């Protein structure tokens, strides 16, 4: 087999107006997804507009986006986009596209955009029943919360009334992460969210079975003599209802804690999808950042 | 030769289907040519297709088997005299009692002594060993002609 | 070469395309084929009948289905699960003396018998029986036996 | 614990994969042959 | 086909002319089989005569007066000094297009096969030798779809029945011959195909 | 998809053609651009063509007994009928070879 | 014969070598020089070489006429084998089972035996035959 | 043979008198299962008829 | 032995590309259409019978 | 013996664009910065001639037609590749006997052979893309004859 | 079985090859007796022993 | 006799026989208009006055 | 398929007809003639 081309040329068949080439020159060293990995790909496969459906299933978009090969834009010119699928380990700069402020030392993940539509009025290379769609490069805790609220909106919507659902979407669509408010476009329950719910509930049932005689009564013994805002804030989400430990057997506790770590990781990987960039240093206007872990 | 412009790899199902279709068409339709049709144009088209359809040789014989005025010989059609008596009497505007140049000698071809050494030692023969040995150590990878 | 003799065209699809040419008297010996007329090496009307095929029709290997039975029984039941409906028989053996009072006792059940295979070979019309819609074509093996 | 454990072994070219065999002490063993394989090891990641 | 197409808009009368003064209307290409059939057919018009082809490719280099237009206004106007001169002098007609002027300087001969089409000579050519042993498909080969439709099982009006083939064919009176149920088509051989 | 008569044929040339997978038994829709597209003049005119669909073998053997040009004729018995094929495709094409 | 007559449409792919006539310099194609680019790895160093070209027309009307010239073969069967709705509607069943489990054994069709990978592109639902002499097939229906 | 064999497609064209079209060349080569599937099995169509 | 930790497999002077061998029983694919690339994984799955 | 009568490489017909007669359908101009242009447009200011009418008729007036033509984009490529051992033996000669000089000469020859084959493939691809852009422009015969 | 390295190392002659069908078809349908069809650039012709 | 197809009908799909589907003159749902005795099977039928 | 004829009279009107009379396939009610697909009984032995 011929090797995977690190220099991917994108071509264009539409008559490019001059403002379209201008807006295409803004997006140098940004992230775009492509599934083909050929050398002379067209423009239809480039981006994410090949997978935007009438369903607007954002969980379906997150499910497909993990399989797409991420590349970097370079050397934009007349009808030519030289893309570079980056090898793992080295470093080169990326550029933000959404209004998400970053830090140093944190990590970045790939994500489909939030409130995507004519609300922020993106004229991002619109031509002939096709738009250039950009995946968001979002930091780590935003990527944690944007799937945590997804899974909670999945789990709550069972066996309950629809007015509870319509009162629950508006309680769990805003995210006030880092001086900005984001809204998720139509969180809709599908079979993918169902199988994610099945994995989550099985793992937490198994870890509820896996809990030892001491780790479930640690807060129950702690909350008699301790006083802290952390312990008070975590106590009220529990029900109401010296002593001796029953049997200390640490040879069993090592195995219980090990398998409990496996169950906690098995719950954990539902919201910790992939670290795709580790940001090292940003631009002061935060338009770009030199980062590592490309690929 | 009818499917030489279509196929470009190993055959799939539809190409071999069309091949068998045209097999059972042509083997049935053209079983006995001269026993069935006796018009000039059709038998001339048939012999023309037969003459073009075969691939050529590899050896260059540029001067031998050539007529006067440089008309090179492309092929030879042999049959019994009974068929030739209908061929020449039906297609008589195309025959020319012409004299061609023929090789008056056999193709004498000798063995080199180092070919005899390779013949004894390795049970094999590399024809024109001196030319191969010269063109190897020289640098050119294309010989003038074979042996 | 191959040719048929003694076939049977259907009557409900019968027709004549040679009316002005031939006219045959309407006896049954002309209304049912039993001969076949071919041409010899000379243009001469030879004739084959069932009489002259006696060197083939009466052979003792034609009436021995034992290698046919062996080949039929080595590939056993049809592995298709869609056709697990026709291979059901209960062929028991019981005394016959108590049968004349057991005949109202047989219908004391209210459960039917499955359909026999030889019954299932009769509810197809003359022209679909060769099609794949028949299930029982793996049962019809020989014009002298039932498999 | 750990019903299934999966580690990334490497990557291949998805076209040179073909069935072959190795003979040793005249013992033919039918194998799968990956011609251009690049090894990239990973930790034993565990799942359920 | 020859007169049906219109001509071009740039005219290079020096190039692609035949020896002894003949102008070439255009190029007609097909596969080797069809051109073999045509040459055996229209053998009273084939001529293997030399065509004066251009030697090398053209040249369309820019100007320093075009460079600042390419930078500022993102546009190229070819022969910008010629345009400014014909504006300032006030002439309406530039003498030559900047594309026919662009290159095709020298001429080299080559012998091809041309034919007469009503005193409009055109070039015979087949692209067999460029797709001789390649991996792509020759685009001069093609697949064309035709949609066929046919009825089966109808009922003609027996109140206005008729036969026109009575003197050639005859049927016996049965209801299956009176009512169509089936039909009879052909295969891609001359094979009767039963459809009901 | 009705436009100006020069834009309709240009639409016909560019994108109105459809593709057919050409290595399997049933007619599948191929992946676009991998194999070449397939022209279709029935897309332009929006008709279809009739072929030799006779009713019975009485009226079928007559057309087979007939010589050249018989397939362009449409005959009609009382209840039976033949539809004659308009383009002589089944008459002369497969006998050219 | 029931109380309705059906018709049948089908397409047919014939192979054709077309002929193209075009006027002299009907378009002016422009190229640039071939642009080599390297891609170096451990085991090999492939060299890709691109060439952006552009074609501009040089006519106002249709400068070039093509036509259909010659037909070599019928790549279909021109057959009567109808295409089943039980493959192109691969999930429609009856509301009752024992009429559905009788109809499938009347038409000969396989059971409903994947769904997410069916509405996007599809799959080989009806397989190939083991052999065919008449190529490919298509025939549809109109009640 | 059976006396209800349709003569118009089995005795007027060049046909294999075996019952099926047993042309091995229609089978993809070096495939032994598909060959008996094409010439011996009967819960499928037959080539040429 | 000389094991290869990361990268391709080749001879000295790169004249021969060695190939990874796996026995047929451990091989397992979950798609009929392999992509342009496919990664390889080592799967241990425990039967707690 | 194992007599080898000859080793035969396949030579290639280095077809060019201008060598083909299809270049007369084109008008080939090398533009040195084609990867920097966006599009090429052409404009035409066409006015048609009136005629003087007769008495009692609605006459025409002055007309102006400003029509516009545009460009096309269709790049092509070839991924020809080289083994790393070929690049090792291309420029290195250690212990310079005959047997290493042969490998150096073969490395040079496979490099230049790949270069020649790449250029031939580029010319064939340019011809092919030209024919592709022509076939998406040529209407069929019936519409042109009708117009 | 066949020393295909000697074909790639020894100097050949230059002949105009005229196969009947396409050459990949004649390779894939096994007209010839012994084949060494591959893709890419094999370094097999270098390790001379 | 002719309203059913005795060469075809036996067995059943539902509890109703196979001949109940081939014609309306063989099933309990179609009643005659001047009924004098109520039929034996009235499963889906609910009579109402 | 070789020319076969059920009855005497159909073979008689085959022989009475001219060239290409063997090519057709006439069919009576219960009688039938299969025609040769190649005229090698028509004009082989007459051609000699």
């Amino acid at each position: 087999m011929a090797a995977m081309e690190a220099n991917i040329f994108c071509t264009f068949d539409h008559k490019l107006s001059i403002a379209d080439v201008g807006k295409l020159t803004k997006l140098v060293a940004a992230v775009v997804p492509i599934p083909q990995r050929l050398h002379l790909i067209k423009h239809y496969q480039l981006g994410l507009h090949q997978f935007v459906d009438h369903t607007r299933g954002y969980v379906r978009l997150r499910g497909l986006l993990r399989n797409m090969t991420l590349t970097l834009m370079r050397r934009v010119e007349g009808n030519q986009i030289l893309l570079h699928v980056p090898t793992h380990g080295l470093l080169y700069t990326v550029l933000n596209t959404g209004p998400v402020t970053w830090e140093k030392g944190d990590a970045l993940c790939v994500l489909p955009p939030l409130f995507h539509g004519p609300l922020a009025r993106e004229n991002l290379l619109t031509l002939g029943q096709w738009e250039l769609v950009l995946p968001w490069i979002v930091p780590m805790p935003l990527a944690l919360e944007i799937n945590q609220r997804l899974l909670i909106m999945g789990l709550f919507s069972l066996d309950r009334s629809y007015e509870e659902v319509k009162a629950a979407v508006q309680q769990l669509q805003t995210i006030t992460f880092r001086d900005a408010t984001f809204t998720i476009p139509d969180p809709v329950i599908d079979q993918h969210l169902l199988i994610d719910m099945k994995t989550a509930c099985l793992s937490m049932s198994m870890v509820a079975n896996l809990a030892s005689e001491l780790t479930m009564t640690y807060v129950r013994k702690l909350a008699l003599e301790d006083s802290s805002m952390l312990l008070v804030k975590c106590q009220e989400l529990l029900m109401r209802l010296p002593a001796r430990p029953q049997h200390v057997s640490p040879d069993d506790e090592i195995a219980r804690l090990s398998a409990l770590f496996v169950m906690l990781r098995q719950l954990d990987d539902l919201i910790r999808e992939q670290v795709v960039f580790t940001v090292c240093d940003v631009s002061p206007d935060n338009k770009s950042a030199t980062c590592i872990f490309k690929g | 030769v009818e499917n030489a412009t279509l196929a470009r790899q190993a055959l799939n199902r539809i190409q071999r289907s069309n091949i068998l279709q045209s097999f059972k068409a042509k083997m049935l339709a053209t079983l006995f040519l001269l026993n069935r049709t006796r018009d000039r144009d059709y038998v001339l088209k048939f012999l023309t297709r037969l003459a073009e359809a075969a691939t050529d040789s590899i050896l260059d014989n540029p001067t031998t088997y050539t007529t006067s005025s440089g008309a090179k010989i492309s092929g030879v059609m042999v049959s019994t005299a009974n068929v030739m008596q209908i061929i020449m009497s039906l297609l008589s505007s195309h025959i020319t009692k012409e004299t061609v140049s023929a090789p008056a000698t056999y193709g004498n071809f000798v063995l080199s002594p180092e070919n005899a050494v390779t013949a004894i030692s390795y049970h094999s023969i590399l024809a024109d060993f001196n030319s191969y040995k010269a063109h190897l150590t020289s640098g050119q990878p294309h010989l003038p002609n074979d042996s | 070469f191959f040719f048929p003799v003694g076939l049977y065209l259907p009557e409900d699809r019968g027709y004549t395309t040679v009316e002005s040419k031939v006219k045959l008297n309407d006896t049954v010996r002309n209304a049912l084929p039993t001969t076949a007329y071919l041409l010899n090496r000379d243009r001469a009307v030879q004739k084959i009948d069932f009489v002259d095929a006696l060197k083939t029709l009466c052979h003792p290997v034609l009436h021995e289905p034992a290698p046919c039975l062996q080949t039929f029984t080595e590939r056993g039941p049809p592995s298709e699960p869609a056709m697990q409906r026709l291979l059901e028989c209960r062929f028991q053996q019981e005394p016959m003396g108590g049968a004349a009072r057991r005949i109202p006792h047989f219908y004391r059940v209210r459960r039917e018998v499955p359909r026999t295979v030889n019954e299932m070979k009769q509810d197809f019309v003359v022209t679909d029986f060769y099609k794949v819609g028949n299930i029982t074509l793996y049962t019809e093996l020989h014009p002298f036996f039932d498999f | 614990l750990c019903t299934g454990v999966i580690q990334k072994l490497g990557w291949c070219l998805a076209d040179d994969i073909h069935t072959s065999f190795l003979v040793h002490k005249e013992l033919k063993l039918s194998v799968v042959r990956l011609d251009n394989f690049s090894v990239e090891l990973g930790d034993f990641r565990e799942f359920v | 086909l020859a007169e049906a197409a219109t001509d071009s808009i740039l005219d290079n009368p020096t190039t692609y002319t035949t020896s002894s003064g003949a102008k070439i209307s255009g190029v007609m290409v097909s596969t080797a089989n069809v051109m073999q059939i045509i040459m055996s057919l229209l053998s009273s018009h084939i001529t293997k005569e030399t065509v004066s082809a251009p030697a090398t490719y053209g040249n369309f280099v820019l100007s320093p007066e075009n460079a600042v237009t390419a930078i500022s206004y993102h546009s190229i106007l070819a022969d910008f000094n010629s345009y400014k001169a014909h504006l300032t002098s006030g002439q309406p007609h530039l003498p030559n297009d900047s594309l026919s002027q662009a290159g095709a300087h020298s001429l080299t001969p080559l012998s091809m096969d041309v034919i007469r089409l009503g005193e409009k000579t055109v070039i015979m050519e087949n692209l067999r030798r460029v797709y001789k042993n390649t991996d792509t498909k020759d685009p001069l080969e093609r697949n064309v779809d035709l949609t066929f439709f046919f009825p089966v099982g109808l009922y003609l009006p027996e109140d206005r029945g008729y036969t026109t083939v009575e003197s050639k064919v005859k049927l016996n009176d049965t209801v299956r011959n009176a009512l169509p149920t089936t039909a009879y088509l052909l295969n891609r051989d001359r094979a009767v195909q039963k459809i009901d | 998809a009705n436009k100006t008569l020069f834009k309709t044929i240009d639409e016909y040339l560019l994108r109105a053609k459809d593709c057919i997978r050409g290595d399997t038994d049933t007619q599948y829709v191929c992946v676009e651009g991998t194999e070449q597209l397939i022209e279709n003049p029935c897309r332009l005119t929006q008709e279809a063509l009739p072929i030799l669909s006779t009713t019975t073998l009485a009226l079928m053997e007559t057309k087979l007994k007939g010589g050249a040009g018989a397939f362009a004729t449409s005959e009609t018995h009382f209840g039976n009928y033949v539809v004659g094929e308009i383009i002589p495709l089944q008459q002369s094409m497969l006998f050219n070879s | 014969h029931p109380g309705f007559a059906l018709t049948a449409v089908r397409t047919d792919t014939f192979e054709v070598d077309m002929l193209l006539y075009s006027g002299k310099s009907c378009t002016s194609v422009i190229i640039n020089n071939p642009i080599v680019t390297k891609e170096e790895r451990d085991i090999s160093t492939t060299y890709h070489v691109t060439q952006n070209i552009n074609t501009v027309d040089m006519g106002l009307g249709y400068t070039s006429n093509t036509c259909v010239a010659y037909v070599n073969r019928v790549r279909t069967d021109m057959g009567v084998r109808v295409q089943d709705l039980f493959r192109v509607f691969p999930m429609n069943v009856y509301r009752h089972d024992e009429v559905d489990r009788w109809i499938r054994h009347a038409a000969g069709v396989e059971r409903p035996q994947e769904t997410i990978s069916m509405l996007t592109f599809g799959s080989m639902s009806e397989r190939n035959a083991a052999a065919t002499v008449h190529g490919q097939k298509a025939a549809c229906e109109l009640i | 043979l059976t006396p209800v064999t349709m003569d118009v497609n089995y005795f007027k064209i060049p046909n294999n008198p075996r019952g099926r079209a047993s042309c091995m060349l229609a089978v993809d080569p070096y495939d032994t299962e598909a060959a008996t599937k094409a010439i011996y099995d009967h819960r499928e169509a037959d080539a040429q008829t | 032995l000389t094991c290869v930790m990361r990268g391709y497999l080749y001879n000295t002077l790169k004249t021969e590309v060695f190939a990874l061998m796996i026995p047929k029983d451990m091989y397992l694919t979950w798609e009929e259409t392999r992509g342009r690339l496919q990664y390889v994984y080592l799967i241990i799955v425990y039967d707690y019978d | 013996f194992e007599a080898i009568f000859g080793t035969f490489c396949n030579r290639l017909e280095w077809v060019y664009f201008l060598t083909s007669g299809l270049a007369a359908a084109a008008h080939a101009i090398k533009f040195h910065d084609l990867n920097k242009l966006t599009t090429g447009k052409m404009l035409f200011h066409v006015q048609v001639p009136r005629v003087a009418s007769g008495a009692g008729l609605p006459t025409s007036r002055q007309t102006t037609i400003m029509v516009t033509k545009y460009s096309e984009k269709s790049p092509i490529t070839i991924p020809f590749e080289l083994s790393a051992a070929c690049l090792t033996y291309l420029r290195e000669t250690f212990e310079g006997t005959i047997l290493d000089k042969i490998l150096n000469v073969e490395a040079m020859h496979t490099v230049l052979r790949a270069l020649k084959n790449t250029a031939d493939a580029m010319e064939r691809g340019l011809i092919h893309s030209f024919l592709q852009t022509l076939l998406r422009k040529a209407p069929p015969y019936f519409v042109v004859q009708t117009l | 079985m066949e020393n295909w390295s000697a074909l790639e190392l020894l100097p050949k002659v230059g002949i105009p090859t005229d196969f009947l069908t396409h050459v990949k078809t004649s390779a894939g349908e096994e007209m010839f007796e012994a084949l060494r069809i591959y893709y890419g650039d094999d370094p097999e012709r270098y390790n001379i022993h | 006799r002719i309203s059913a197809l005795p060469g075809l009908n036996n067995g059943q799909l539902a509890e109703e026989p196979l001949s109940a589907y081939v014609n309306a003159l063989h099933d309990h749902r179609l009643w005659p208009p001047f009924v004098t005795h109520l039929p034996r099977n009235m499963e889906g039928v609910q009579v109402v006055a």
